């Protein structure tokens, strides 16, 4: 029965964290840094996903019955999945930006123009690279996917898995592995402690993202690509969605409230 | 500052030609440039305009599309490629400098011109008189009656007065109806009000005889006046 | 003798002090109590001119009160058209370290100094398009803190070598060097008739010179620290000096003594600029608490606060016609208030 | 040395200066503020019609 | 509406683009402030690194544009113009290490270092200090012990121990620790190594700044 309580607490925590981050980065004149553009875009996508998908997944997996109209089911899944995709792509872009700002600092490829360009490109590619989820939706009593074949959905969902988990996770792993290598070797007591704190921060980010988006990725790439799938299915989907929303709630805290600079700025900004 | 123009020949009607304006002395990159033609007997007439950096280009309604105007700052040149030359383009073309900033002096410098013979919604601005008898020393006045009031909402009343001495390139006398281009004697004065303007010359000298052209700059095309020729 | 000369100077200074004290029957506060206060005056940010990409350390309104030149440390000084926010010129600087700015009364020239110790005078109304350096006045042993234009031909500069100079621009050589200060001359201000100016230095004193012959006509003390800025009461017979001890005073030339002081307990931060309204009633003051407090230069009671800047306000200027006040701060944004 | 002579001379010429009572200077400042009070846009907010900034 | 003010706005936008490009290409240049202590071989290191008021020794190294600001030739209240140098990527320093017996001179140098390493303006800019005249310092210490310049010294009067002591004392003056690590070098090798040290220390400073802004320390 604790699933509902977990969902509600995750909902409230995600909203409060996202709104706090948005106000802090928009009502403060010292938070216009280039990386803060990526952070605020991440928080925007995070609030959007936690407000759109969460109630929909909760109602569709607890009642096993769609509670909206045909057009509503045609539109809401697209917003759901594009929000998740843009969130993950923003995490990947943050990792790449950190790689540039740490591993390759002397070429200074961390300009605000580049941040805006990256935000725009990820937004449009997320809206485009996976547009079929908007049209292929069909309504029955739960509305689901309707395909004119098996190979086409197989290819589409394997590509979706590549773009949502495999590619972002590989990019993040490479970026943070090289960043940690540089911070561990390129130094020629307090410095060692700071380096290990940074390693802890990077490991926290990387492992949280990798673990949180793993169950859903595997479930989608085995249910659709391999055609699997139901007692355990409902529980697994509920738990997976809950941990995705836990990741969504943690992103504000994981990226902003765990950094001394942002913590001090927020404390002095309120 | 100097503008030297070339590319004038006996073009067969309906043909094509290119006109080059080479600029020396001034920072040609920052200066917008106009091309302004003049028929052998008629008065001036606007042709084309390029802003600084080629951000904006305008053409007169009678040469729209036919004439393409471009510029190259690194070579410091202004090109006008003109095609399908009807008999109405047998005009000498001037290359006019112009810089647009608060308190600037647009149209200040005019090129030397290139004789160019071709084988066989606007704001009309009238000149009350075209020829007057002028004594060397008696003050005179010239009237320019516009159609649409040129007193813009922000105080500026865009109306320029140019002087063209015989066998020379016209030079800017007054801009915005009450000013003086650098190097112009104070004898010239501008006055009036929106839709009716006056240029007064006090203690006229023998170096002022010529044709005085009235222009507006409120909106393109910049229809010139008919010219009020003075005589001795 | 050195000792007898020193004690004679000390007793002469004591005579100065007692004579000026005896000529003070009622302070300005008592006389100005009767007149009603200016109340609270709220002036919004009509314009926010945002072109600089670094700190801005000085500006100066044009005579027409429409063009303002503002100099930043990014190597540029920009001539803003305050009415429409347009920039009419973006003059680069030979040395990006600029700590002053001036816009000639006729509007033809501008001047900027800085750490280079050279006051570069640029010509704007040139028949070439680009702004050309008319002159590079040199001869100061230290940085230039404030340079003001007397005419299109004479410019008075204040440097960190404890001296002021009156450069004749045409010949580009000092025509009169004002000595007498014992510290960096941090700020300068001309009279409405430009017949005599004042200079405020780091020795905690403001000196009234007279450009005609170049001698300190008067010396004013009272400040406990530096004097970061000065301006005149438009009357031309009283001047108000900022300071680094969070206090701007009001001296008068005729009575040759301090009249009153504008200190409020919850301010502990040094001034950076001071200016008057065209009527001289309300006194602007650019505090480096990121805002400028509009005082009332008859009763000392603060009349408002133009708190709209993210960083320290380093330059301030009230238009010649009094229609607006422009404040420029180290955040690279200078705002017009009205 | 010579600088001391210059300092004493400048102090001397500063001492021999006409000095008016603070009452007169304060009254003059008050009168100047009053006479030009109506012509200070900052002090008296002029109507937005006659305000070049808007 | 905007009869020819359109052209004025176009000019404004053009010069705004120029300003933005200038700012972008100036942000990719590391600005260093060279203080020194006066007669501390500042000219020597300036010439080696190159390969009136203040002289800007703009130069380049490995596609990195260094702008070195030498304010030594300016005698006035330092605190009044020092705040102009916020954001300088590094604050080079020079110490006439051979000037331990000169007069005390190194004591004035220490006072200057303490003053400039604890200014409220430079609470984050790292200091890259060179102890010039290493060879001359070795000869001088061989001639006379180091106790003359430091009565508290207790150690071998050799190059290694004395250099270590001076380096430790100069790293001990920065009260605002844990926020500005200072890199100490011995600029006496007459080879293209001092500029290399400046480069590989400025890269470290940039990395530290980036990971501070990125939220990693
Ligand atoms: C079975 O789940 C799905 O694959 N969904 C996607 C289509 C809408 C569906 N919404 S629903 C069941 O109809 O309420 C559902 C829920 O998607 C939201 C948004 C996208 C997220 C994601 C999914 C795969 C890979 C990476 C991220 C998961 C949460
Ligand atoms: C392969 C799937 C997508 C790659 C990640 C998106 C591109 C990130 C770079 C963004 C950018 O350079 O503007
Ligand atoms: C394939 C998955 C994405 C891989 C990396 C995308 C970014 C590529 C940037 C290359 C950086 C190497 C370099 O030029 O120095």
């Amino acid at each position: 029965w604790v699933l509902i309580a977990g969902y509600i607490i995750v909902f409230v925590v995600a909203l409060i964290g996202n709104v706090l981050v948005c106000v802090a980065v928009w009502k403060n004149h010292h938070m216009r840094t280039v990386t803060n553009y990526f952070i605020v875009n991440l928080s925007l996508a995070d609030v959007l996903v936690t407000i759109t998908c969460l109630p929909a997944t909760l109602v569709v997996d607890i009642t096993e019955t769609w509670f909206f109209g045909q057009s509503l089911c045609k539109v809401i899944p697209y917003l759901q999945t594009v929000s998740v995709s843009v969130s993950v792509l923003t995490l990947s872009c943050i990792a790449l930006d950190r790689w540039y700002a740490i591993c390759h600092p002397l070429m200074f490829k961390s300009t605000a123009k580049r941040a805006r360009n990256s935000i725009v490109i990820i937004w449009i590619v997320s809206c485009i690279i996976m547009i079929p989820q908007a049209i292929v939706m069909e309504c029955s009593t739960v509305c689901d996917e309707r395909w004119g074949g098996e190979i086409y959905p197989k290819m589409y969902h394997i590509c979706f898995f590549l773009v949502t988990y495999m590619a972002p996770l590989c990019l993040m792993v490479l970026a943070y592995l090289q960043i940690f290598r540089k911070l561990w070797c390129r130094q020629i007591i307090k410095q060692i402690r700071a380096r290990r704190k940074t390693a802890r921060m990077l490991m926290v980010v990387l492992l949280v993202f990798a673990i949180c988006y793993l169950p859903i990725s595997i479930l989608n790439v085995l249910k659709r690509v391999f055609g699997m799938f139901r007692e355990t299915v409902y529980a697994w989907f509920t738990f997976s969605h809950w941990l995705v929303y836990a990741n969504s709630a943690a992103n504000p805290i994981i990226y902003n409230f765990l950094s001394g600079k942002f913590r001090e700025e927020f404390k002095a900004a309120f | 500052v100097q503008l030297v123009e070339s590319g004038g020949g006996l073009v067969q009607p309906g043909g094509s030609r290119k006109l080059s304006c080479s600029a020396s002395g001034f920072a040609f990159s920052s200066f917008g440039m106009h091309w302004v033609r003049q028929a052998p007997e008629k008065g001036l007439e606007w042709v084309a305009y390029i802003s600084s950096g080629s951000g904006t280009i305008y053409y007169a309604d009678t040469v729209k599309g036919r004439f393409t105007i471009s510029r190259d700052d690194p070579k410091n040149t202004l090109f006008l490629q003109m095609t399908s030359l009807r008999s109405e383009d047998t005009a000498m073309y001037y290359c006019v400098r112009s810089i647009y900033y608060y308190g600037s002096s647009p149209f200040d410098f005019w090129g030397q011109g290139t004789t160019l013979t071709v084988s066989a919604a606007d704001i009309v601005m009238t000149q009350a008189t075209s020829s007057v008898p002028v004594t060397p020393g008696e003050s005179v006045s010239i009237s320019c009656r516009s159609s649409k009031s040129l007193l813009h909402s922000n105080g500026n009343t865009y109306l320029y007065w140019f002087l063209q001495r015989p066998g020379q390139s016209p030079q800017l006398l007054i801009y915005r109806m009450s000013n003086l281009a650098s190097g112009v004697p104070d004898r010239f004065s501008g006055s009036g009000s929106g839709t009716a303007f006056t240029l007064t010359i006090s203690r006229l000298e023998a170096e002022d005889v010529g044709v005085y052209y009235c222009m507006q700059h409120l909106e393109y095309p910049l229809t010139f006046g008919a010219g009020t020729k003075l005589e001795l | 003798e050195l000792d007898q000369l020193r004690q004679e100077a000390e007793q002469l200074k004591n005579q100065i002090r007692d004579a000026r004290k005896a000529c003070a029957d009622a302070t300005l506060s008592q006389i100005t109590n009767n007149i009603d206060p200016v109340g609270r005056i709220q002036m919004r940010t009509r314009r926010t001119l945002r072109g600089h990409l670094a700190k801005i350390y000085a500006m100066h309104w044009g005579t027409d009160s429409r063009l303002l030149v503002s100099a930043s440390q990014d190597g540029k000084l920009i001539i803003w058209d305050s009415y429409t926010t347009n920039k009419v010129h973006a003059i680069p600087l030979r040395s990006s370290w600029v700590m002053t700015c001036a816009y000639a009364p006729s509007g033809n020239y501008v001047a900027c100094g800085g750490l280079d110790n050279i006051c570069s005078i640029y010509n704007l109304k040139t028949r070439e398009g680009n702004v050309r350096v008319s002159r590079e006045l040199a001869g100061h042993t230290g940085y230039l803190s404030c340079c003001r234009f007397l005419d299109d031909n004479q410019i008075v500069t204040s440097s960190g070598d404890t001296t002021c100079a009156l450069w004749d621009i045409e010949t580009g050589q000092q025509t009169t060097t004002f000595t007498g200060h014992t510290g960096d001359v941090m700020s300068l201000s001309l009279a409405p008739d430009t017949r005599l100016f004042v200079s405020g230095a780091c020795d905690a004193s403001a000196k009234l010179w007279d450009v005609r012959e170049g001698m300190c006509r008067q010396t004013f003390t009272g400040h406990e620290s530096d004097i970061n800025a000065i301006c005149f009461f438009p009357n031309g017979n009283a001047f108000a000096t900022g300071s680094d001890d969070a206090t701007c005073r009001l001296f008068d030339l005729r009575a040759d003594q301090e009249l009153m002081t504008y200190s409020h307990d919850n301010i502990i931060c040094g001034i950076t600029s001071v200016s008057f309204s065209k009527s001289g009633r309300l006194l602007l003051a650019g505090y480096d608490d990121f805002n400028c407090n509009v005082w009332d230069a008859l009763k000392a009671d603060r009349a408002g606060v133009l708190a709209g800047h993210d960083n320290r306000v380093s330059c301030l200027g009230v238009t010649d016609d009094g229609m607006a006040v422009a404040t420029g701060s180290w955040d690279s944004f200078l705002k017009i208030w009205n | 040395i010579a600088q001391a002579r210059k300092l004493v001379e400048q102090l001397k010429m500063e001492a021999n200066i006409d000095r008016i009572k603070v009452s007169k200077a304060a009254a003059d400042l008050m009168a100047y503020c009053e006479a030009h009070a109506k012509e200070d846009p900052l002090l008296t907010p002029v109507p937005a019609s006659e305000n070049p900034f808007r | 509406l905007s009869a020819e003010d359109k052209a004025a706005v176009e000019r404004s936008k053009m010069i705004d683009r120029n300003l933005r490009e200038d700012g972008e290409k100036a942000a990719r240049e590391v600005k260093l402030l060279l203080l020194g202590a006066g007669e501390s071989g500042k000219s020597t290191i300036v010439k080696q690194m190159k390969i009136t008021g203040i002289v800007e020794t703009h130069f380049t190294f490995k596609d990195l544009h260094f702008k070195m600001f030498d304010v030594g030739g300016q005698r006035d209240e330092r605190k009044k113009w020092i705040h102009c140098f916020e954001g300088v990527t590094a604050i080079i320093f020079c110490v006439a290490l051979s000037d331990y017996d000169l007069v005390n001179r190194m004591h004035e140098s220490m006072k200057l270092f303490d003053s400039i390493c604890n200014n409220k303006w430079f609470t984050d800019t790292s200091i890259i200090l060179f102890l010039n005249k290493k060879d001359l310092f070795e000869e001088k210490i061989k001639k006379s012990p180091l106790t003359i310049c430091y009565p508290e010294y207790a150690g071998s009067n050799t190059y290694e121990e004395a250099a270590a002591y001076i380096q430790c004392q100069f790293e001990d003056l920065n009260k605002r620790k844990d926020t500005k690590e200072i890199y100490t070098h011995f600029t006496c090798s007459t080879d293209t190594k001092n500029v290399q040290f400046v480069f590989d220390a400025v890269t470290d400073v940039i990395i530290k700044n980036n990971l501070k802004d990125c939220g990693l320390f």
